[PDB]
């Protein structure tokens, strides 16, 4: 690529694949988090920590859910940021223009030597 | 809300008076949200068995009339002068405006009456002053654009409300300079983005609502109360405490989101010297936070002898240590979050 | 306000001879007048509406005065007495003049105009409904919808919504 | 005008409030501001509508009629002071009662 | 004329009104600045609905207020000052003058009255005060008067509930 | 029983209320004879207004007898 | 329009002087008589007409003096060399500290006060000759998140539009 | 005799745009009774304020 | 100009409403008449916004009721102050 046109920056092409944590790291998170808190109100209440599990799964289960939910909202809005981003830049193509791509071979900058 | 149906009611028409004041499109009408505002909320905050609460809501009612009064003064004039609801260029009795409003918000130099007042009020009372009844003239400060004034109020609130509660060891008078201290972040967020405002006042709002809950379940009224007051373990006391390092901003608590969500949106706008200004008044409300932490952090303590059992509610003791496992634990949700992109 | 590029119609137009009678004497006769000049009233009145300038419709105007001053001449040509006797019953019999006050002298004045012209008296609500007429003039074109070409646009609904590349992009998330 | 903020039902009696629309003769001028308030903005509207904001505001605030009519009474009594106009001639000629 | 009377009266009623210690003095000074605020407020409009609204109000607040003065600061001593009346005398008789020497057209209030209106105006002609009180009952805003009914009876409960009747009348030292 | 009570101690009451019941139904019957009739095209009109002949409100205009 | 309104940088530094020296005691002018009215009825009230009038003159001829000790040693270091720098601006913060310690008595005032003023003046002169701006205006102003065209949630049906985005 | 007036605008600023350049807008109250006395105001504004 | 000709007074009248609002009295029912007295001055003002308006005078009605609420919950505050103190003195009221 001999320019960095915004529209080929933004494209979406498929290249990036996503990790083993992106679509499972927000549910497990959220259920560690939700069987912490009701380890921590067993702990508050000077119970056994593992005492009632009834409160363990069912906010374990919230949080899974929770997550679940929250994650595919974030997904459907980030898809719609960067949309929107792409619309606006095809929008006015004047003032994000197609620039040339400028090697280091014409470029003089200032060196800072030590000494 | 507590021992009547009817306080449920004045929370009902509460609610109601405020959401008719954001929504509204024209200045009168959040005027007149306001005045549902103040109907509402002159009951709640009132007691006959108590001499100090009736002269709070005296002080409230005089305050908030004044200020409803100048409110409407300069709304007037704004349609007189410009007849739409709005000015195009900004003026005078635009400022008159964000004055009248900040009278309302408790911002400085008109955060008098707030810290004077919060001294004769309940925690639960004080929690619905400076949370909710902060919606109404703080949402309405967001169709001002003036620079300036907005500017010197942030400054002198992160002043008065960092130096202003170093003095005071009762623990409703610097939970209220606090409340100032983070009111001038909640202004500074005000003129670069609103969302960024809204999402500092939640949070703020989650850190004030899981810290009344520990002073209005076990009657904190005061610094050595805390000292005094008997836990069953003192790592539980350990743990408790760490809100006060969240409202502080301290990382990796969850208060620390929000002001680091305020610095970054300053920073992309550009602003620096106030931000700046800002970073050594939070030093101030982290010092004053740390003698309340003064009584965990040493593991123990001089105690009273005669007390050996402590109590609590059920809900409210459940729904309060929900809260302060997200309120220590809750910068692992970061990645959960959709709102700041 | 009134510059000078706004034209306005000159003194010499506007000198014609007024009805010039007085309120008692209008309201004398006053359903009568309105079965000689509907079309003149009805055109001014609804050219008066929609036109909604005094430049327009003078020549209406100059025809209802026309009308009036016609049916007055006729009115004072025959049993000017029976009118004359109407109005001062009307003039002296109450505040507001009410036809209800006195009822014989309308009954003679009536009986009068039935003989002479042969003309009814209309109803009491005749001229108090909504009236529809034909009209020489065309009607005026209704404005058209304002145009925007350079409007403030959103993202439309139709376009692609693919997944963000990198994720959010903000702060290590994804 | 302004804008609702997070808006929700209750936002539906109030903004009916206080506008031009009913019987005035400045509204028709107040909903042409108020098409381009729609189509622009409120933040595109204050720089892309000054000649429809104007319009509506000489319209219904009466400033520059106001000011032009100050202008013609002070320029009178200036005359009368100064010594131009004469005291018996100080006033023209008066409209008839059946006119405006 | 009278409107810059009622100016004068207003300036120097609020000139008493801001250097008087006693309530009672406070009660009939704004008693006559109602009164004057009353006749004013008329002027503007067509009708004079709202200056007699205005006035039901302002008797019906001060009628409680006198019962709560002899209630509350019952004695209280009377202050009379001869440089208050002094300076309100030769203020009154300076805007007087002043008034007297003035152009009363520049002075007027551009509010349309109800004979300022012109005669094309076919709202004018109704009963004066229908189209004013219109949208009180009217479809887009009979909500915001449902509003006023429901606010008023949740007054009414505030009310009861900072006034309680079951502990005794109220008066000073109880 | 509670009707015995109220008719004993404060009859005034209940025989306001009978007519408050008397004219709600006296206005539910208004309201429905005005609907159920064109009641929103009267038949005389206030000011004066003329109609041109394609109007659409030209020919919901009323031809009665007064 | 009057030499009141005047500005500290209308012109280069060191070719005028009045200007100055009004401008700045016009901002000492507004924070004296700001924090004396502040002052005079919230703590130490004087409970007189001429004590309080005493206060507003304790609270603000300082400050002129601060002001014109500034702008005259700023002006002199000026006029003396041929280049113009920070360091002028910290003489002129230790002048204005000078005169904090003849305000009150205490020289170690006088002079931490000259050191903060004259940092201070190193950072403005650093502002002004490097462009940046200590308040500017806000470039980015979010008036909301996304979507804020799709939440609106009104129960009324809208009337249809009388503007159109297509062309005649 | 005034240099910078004009007939019908404000100082060469025309009071109302976006009209057509031959239409007529009703002027206000003041400025028909602009060169007449207090006694034809009065007598044409003051007629329901006195009987 | 403009502004001074027309409505410049019941700004005056009112900052001196405000000013008598605030002056150091003895009592609360000064205050409360004080207020009464900035509620008729804002009507002033805003019956001549509504009567530039031609029918939007319907309104008036709406801040008289809202005021005249202010007024009663005024009132019931000094009922309220004869509950847990003798007296209505300002300086009888807790400073803190
Ligand atoms: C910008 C524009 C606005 C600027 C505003 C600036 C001005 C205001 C600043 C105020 C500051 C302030 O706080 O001041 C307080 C300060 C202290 O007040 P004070 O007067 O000492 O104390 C008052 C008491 O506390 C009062 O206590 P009280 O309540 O016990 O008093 C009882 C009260 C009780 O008052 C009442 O009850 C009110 C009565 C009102 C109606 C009266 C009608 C009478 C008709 C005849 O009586 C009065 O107030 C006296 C009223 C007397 C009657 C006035 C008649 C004229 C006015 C009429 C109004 C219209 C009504 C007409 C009738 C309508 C009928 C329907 O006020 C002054 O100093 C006043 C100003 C004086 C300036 C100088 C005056 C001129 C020089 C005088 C000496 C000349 C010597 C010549 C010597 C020659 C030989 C050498
Ligand atoms: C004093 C400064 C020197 C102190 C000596 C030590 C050296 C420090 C560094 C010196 C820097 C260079 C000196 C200089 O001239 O800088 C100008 C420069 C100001 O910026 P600029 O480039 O001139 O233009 C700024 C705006 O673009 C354009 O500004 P503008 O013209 O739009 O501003 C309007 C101006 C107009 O001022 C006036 O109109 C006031 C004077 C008129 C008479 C007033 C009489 C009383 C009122 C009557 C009302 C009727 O009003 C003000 O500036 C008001 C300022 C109020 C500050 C306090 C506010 C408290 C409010 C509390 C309640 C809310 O920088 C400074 O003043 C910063 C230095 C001072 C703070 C140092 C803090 C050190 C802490 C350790
Ligand atoms: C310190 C306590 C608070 C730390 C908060 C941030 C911790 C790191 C994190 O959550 O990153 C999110 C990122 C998420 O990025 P990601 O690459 O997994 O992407 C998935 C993102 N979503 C689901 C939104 C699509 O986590 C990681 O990258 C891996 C984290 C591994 C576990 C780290 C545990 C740290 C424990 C510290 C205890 C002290
Ligand atoms: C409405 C109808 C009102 C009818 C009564 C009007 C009374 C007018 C009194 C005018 C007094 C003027 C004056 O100078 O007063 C100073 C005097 C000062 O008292 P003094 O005794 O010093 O005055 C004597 C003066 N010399 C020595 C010169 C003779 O005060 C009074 O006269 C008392 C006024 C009482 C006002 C009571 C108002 C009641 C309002 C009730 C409703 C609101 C609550
Ligand atoms: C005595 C106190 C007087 C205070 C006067 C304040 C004036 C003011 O803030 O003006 C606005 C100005 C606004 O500055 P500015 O950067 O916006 O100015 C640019 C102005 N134009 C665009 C016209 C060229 O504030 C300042 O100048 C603040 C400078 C602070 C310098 C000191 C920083 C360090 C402090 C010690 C550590
Ligand atoms: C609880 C309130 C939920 C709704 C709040 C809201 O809409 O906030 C504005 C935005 C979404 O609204 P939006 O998408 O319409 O955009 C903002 C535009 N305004 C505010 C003008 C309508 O939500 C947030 O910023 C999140 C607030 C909640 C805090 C996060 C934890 C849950
Ligand atoms: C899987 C490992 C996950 C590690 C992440 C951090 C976990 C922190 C501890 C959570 C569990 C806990 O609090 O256990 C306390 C409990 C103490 O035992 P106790 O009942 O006091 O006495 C025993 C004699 N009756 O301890 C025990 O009884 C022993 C428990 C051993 C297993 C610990 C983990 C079990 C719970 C699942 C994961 C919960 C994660 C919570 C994270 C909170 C912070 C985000
Ligand atoms: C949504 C709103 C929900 C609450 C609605 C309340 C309506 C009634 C309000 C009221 O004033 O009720 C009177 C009384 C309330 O109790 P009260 O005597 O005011 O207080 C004494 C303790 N301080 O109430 C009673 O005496 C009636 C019994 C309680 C209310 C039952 C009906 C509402 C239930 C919800
Ligand atoms: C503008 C920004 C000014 C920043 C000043 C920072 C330093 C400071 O606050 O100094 C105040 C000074 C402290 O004096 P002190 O520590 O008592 O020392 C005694 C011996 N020198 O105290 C004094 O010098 C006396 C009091 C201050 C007067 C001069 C400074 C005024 C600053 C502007 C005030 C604006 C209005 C503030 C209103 C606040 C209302 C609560
Ligand atoms: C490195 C930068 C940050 C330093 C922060 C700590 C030093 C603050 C300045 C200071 O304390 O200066 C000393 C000086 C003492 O003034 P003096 O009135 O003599 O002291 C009375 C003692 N009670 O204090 C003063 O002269 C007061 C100066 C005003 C600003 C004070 C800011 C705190
Ligand atoms: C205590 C363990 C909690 C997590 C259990 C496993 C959850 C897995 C992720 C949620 C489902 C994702 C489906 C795509």
């Amino acid at each position: 690529s001999a320019v960095n046109d915004p529209l080929e920056l933004l494209t979406n092409k498929g290249t990036h694949e996503p990790s083993f944590l992106s679509p499972i790291w927000n549910p497990i998170a959220c259920g560690v988090a939700g069987v912490g808190a009701a380890i921590f109100i067993n702990w508050g209440f000077r119970k056994p920590v593992f005492s009632g599990i009834q409160k363990h799964i069912a906010f374990g289960a919230i949080g899974v859910g929770a997550g679940a939910y929250f994650d595919q909202k974030r997904n459907e809005y980030l898809a719609k940021r960067d949309a929107v981003l792409r619309h606006y830049i095809e929008l006015h193509p004047d003032d994000f223009p197609v620039k040339e791509r400028k090697t280091y071979g014409q470029v003089l900058e200032s060196w800072v030597p030590v000494r | 809300m507590f021992n009547n149906s009817s306080k449920i009611l004045f929370i009902t028409i509460m609610i109601i008076g405020t959401l008719i004041t954001v929504t509204s499109n024209s200045w009168l009408g959040a005027w007149m949200g306001l005045e549902i505002n103040l109907l509402s909320f002159i009951p709640l905050l009132s007691d006959n068995n108590n001499l100090m609460s009736t002269e709070a809501s005296l002080k409230y009612f005089l305050t908030q009339v004044l200020a409803s009064t100048v409110l409407l003064f300069s709304s007037i004039l704004l349609m007189l002068k410009n007849n739409m609801n709005n000015e195009i260029n900004e003026s005078f009795t635009s400022m008159i405006i964000m004055s009248a409003l900040l009278l309302k918000s408790g911002a400085a130099p008109f955060h008098f009456w707030f810290p004077n007042m919060m001294e004769g009020l309940t925690w639960m009372n004080a929690l619905m002053l400076m949370t909710w009844q902060k919606i109404a003239p703080l949402m309405l400060i967001s169709y001002l654009n003036i620079k300036y004034l907005l500017l010197i109020s942030v400054i002198l609130s992160v002043i008065i409300g960092a130096i202003g509660g170093l003095n005071q060891t009762s623990l409703r008078k610097l939970m209220a300079f606090s409340s100032i201290n983070h009111l001038g972040w909640m202004l500074s967020s005000l003129m670069i983005s609103e969302s960024i405002w809204l999402i500092y006042f939640f949070f703020y709002s989650f850190l004030s609502f899981v810290l009344t809950f520990m002073f209005n379940i076990f009657k904190l009224f005061h610094l050595n109360q805390l000292f005094s007051w008997f836990v069953n373990s003192k790592i539980l006391k350990f743990t408790l405490f760490m809100n006060f390092l969240s409202l502080g901003g301290l990382p990796p608590f969850l208060g620390f989101l929000p002001k680091w969500l305020v610095i970054q949106q300053l920073t992309l706008c550009n602003q620096y010297f106030m931000l700046t200004l800002m970073m050594m008044s939070t030093l101030i409300t982290l010092f004053f936070y740390l003698r309340i932490c003064y009584s965990a952090f040493m593991m123990n303590y001089f105690e009273n002898n005669w007390i050996m059992k402590m109590n609590m509610n059920s809900i409210n003791y459940n729904m309060y240590m929900i809260m302060t496992f997200f309120s220590i634990f809750g910068l692992f949700l970061i990645s959960l979050f959709y709102f700041m992109f | 306000v009134i510059t000078n590029n706004t034209t306005l119609p000159e003194e010499s137009e506007l000198n014609v001879q007024e009805l010039n009678l007085s309120s008692a004497a209008l309201r004398a006769g006053a359903f009568h007048l309105g079965k000689q000049c509907e079309q003149a009233n009805n055109e001014f009145m609804l050219c008066r509406q929609e036109l909604d300038d005094p430049r327009a419709c003078l020549a209406e105007g100059k025809a209802v005065t026309s009308c009036a001053l016609d049916f007055f001449r006729k009115v004072k040509k025959t049993c000017h007495e029976e009118f004359t006797q109407y109005a001062t019953c009307l003039d002296k019999s109450s505040g507001t003049m009410a036809f209800s006050h006195c009822r014989k002298t309308q009954g003679v004045f009536d009986k009068c105009i039935k003989d002479n012209f042969d003309w009814d008296r209309p109803s009491y609500g005749y001229f108090s409904r909504a009236k529809v007429i034909q009209s020489a003039r065309e009607a005026p074109k209704k404005e058209e919808k304002v145009s925007y070409p350079d409007a403030t646009p959103g993202l439309p609904e139709d376009y692609p919504k693919p997944p963000a590349k990198y994720g959010s992009r903000f702060h290590w998330l994804e | 005008s302004l804008t609702p903020f997070l808006r929700l039902p209750l936002t539906d009696l109030t903004g009916c409030l206080i506008n031009h629309q009913t019987y005035d003769k400045c509204g028709k001028f107040e909903m042409k501001m108020m098409e381009c308030f729609e189509a622009y903005g409120l933040e595109r509207g204050k720089r892309e509508c000054a000649d429809l904001i104007s319009d509506f505001q000489e319209c219904v605030g009466m400033q520059k009629q106001l000011m032009r009519f100050h202008a013609m009474r002070n320029e009178r009594y200036k005359q009368w002071l100064k010594g131009e106009r004469k005291g018996q001639e100080f006033f023209a000629d008066p409209p008839r009662v059946d006119a405006y | 004329m009278i409107q810059l009377m009622l100016y004068s009266l207003i300036i120097t009623t609020s000139i008493i009104f801001l250097n008087m210690i006693h309530p009672l003095a406070l009660g009939l000074t704004l008693l006559i600045q109602t009164i004057f605020v009353c006749l004013l407020t008329g002027l503007m409009t067509k009708s004079f609905w709202y200056s007699y609204i205005l006035f039901l109000i302002f008797l019906g607040g001060m009628l409680v207020l006198f019962i709560y003065v002899t209630s509350l600061a019952s004695n209280e001593m009377f202050n009379l000052s001869m440089k208050l009346t002094l300076f309100s005398s030769l203020i009154l008789i300076f805007m007087l003058i002043l008034s007297f020497i003035m152009d009363k057209t520049s002075s007027s209030l551009f509010l349309m009255n109800n004979d300022m209106q012109s005669i094309i105006n076919m709202n004018s002609y109704f009963m004066e005060n229908s189209l004013s009180l219109n949208k009180l009952y009217n479809f887009p805003t009979n909500f915001i008067t449902i509003l006023l009914m429901n606010y008023l009876l949740i007054t009414l409960i505030v009310i009861v509930k900072i006034t309680k009747l079951f502990k005794g009348p109220i008066r000073m030292m109880s | 029983s509670l009707l015995k009570r109220a008719w004993n101690e404060i009859p005034d009451i209940v025989g306001g209320s009978a007519l408050a019941l008397a004219g709600i139904v006296m206005a539910t019957i208004g309201v429905a004879n005005y609907y159920a009739k064109d009641g929103d095209n009267r038949r005389y009109k206030l000011g004066y207004v003329v109609y041109r002949h394609d109007d659409p409100r030209a020919l919901k205009v009323r031809n009665d007898e007064d | 329009m009057s030499l009141l309104r005047s500005k500290y940088y209308d012109h280069p530094d060191g070719e005028d002087a009045f200007g100055k020296i009004v401008a700045t005691n016009k901002y000492a002018v507004s924070a004296g008589v700001a924090w004396s009215m502040f002052d005079v009825l919230t703590l130490s009230k004087p409970q007189g007409y001429l004590p309080t009038l005493g206060r507003f003159a304790y609270n603000t001829g300082p400050l002129m003096g601060m002001a014109t000790a500034f702008t005259l040693t700023t002006l002199v270091a000026t006029n003396a060399r041929g280049k113009d720098d920070k360091i002028n601006y910290l003489i002129g913060g230790f002048a204005a500290g000078g005169v904090f310690g003849a305000w009150k008595h205490n020289h170690v005032a006088g002079l931490c006060a000259g050191l903060f003023l004259g940092i201070a003046g190193v950072i403005k002169k650093m502002s002004i000759e490097q462009g940046w701006e200590f308040f500017p205006n806000t470039p980015i102003k979010q008036y909301g998140g996304l979507n804020i065209a799709g939440n609106d949630w009104t129960i009324m049906a809208d009337p249809p539009k009388n503007w159109t985005t297509e062309k005649p | 005799n005034v240099p910078g007036w004009e007939v019908g605008t404000w100082y060469g600023e025309p009071v109302f745009k976006t009209l057509p350049e031959d239409t007529l807008v009703t002027p206000i109250f003041k400025e028909f009774y602009a060169h007449s006395d207090w006694k034809s105001y009065a007598k044409r504004a003051h007629l329901k304020l006195w009987s | 100009m403009i502004m001074i000709l027309y409505w410049s007074l019941p700004m005056i009248l009112f900052i001196l409403g405000l000013f008598c609002f605030v002056s150091n009295r003895k009592h609360l029912l000064s205050m409360l008449l004080s207020l009464e007295f900035i509620v008729l001055m804002l009507f002033f003002m805003l019956f001549i916004y509504l009567n530039m308006l031609n029918y939007e005078s319907y309104f008036s009605m709406m801040f008289l009721t809202f005021s005249v609420c202010e007024g009663a919950l005024g009132l019931s505050i000094l009922v309220s102050m004869i509950r847990t103190h003798g007296n209505d003195y300002f300086q009888s009221f807790s400073i803190m």
